[PDB]
């Protein structure tokens, strides 16, 4: 019960300098705009027993 | 006695199955618009309804 504060988001951690940083940081969108991630929301997370 | 309305999201039957259900649900928005051409890429059968 309450509202929410302080809405920060989680994000995937990596050194100062690597392709894989811009990698991930376009894949993550990429999954996002698709359509995967809500799929993984709905499996995981959205039990709904109550 | 209060408070009685929910949905659960983009997958629900009211969305996805509009005439195996009571008379056929209402939903829409503007075309040529960014969440027109992503509801368009996505759910082919919904924007078509």
């Amino acid at each position: 019960t309450g509202e929410l504060f302080f809405r920060s988001g989680f994000g995937i951690g990596m050194r100062k300098d690597s392709p894989w940083k811009q990698q991930v940081s376009l894949s993550i969108l990429k999954s996002h705009e698709n359509g995967f991630m809500e799929d993984l929301d709905k499996t995981w997370v959205r039990y709904q027993e109550c | 006695e209060e408070y009685v309305d929910q949905v659960s999201g983009l997958s629900d039957k009211k969305f996805q199955r509009p005439n195996d259900f009571s008379p056929p649900f209402r939903f829409g928005t503007v075309p040529n618009g960014s969440t027109e051409r992503n509801i368009r890429n996505n759910y082919a059968e919904m924007h078509a309804y």
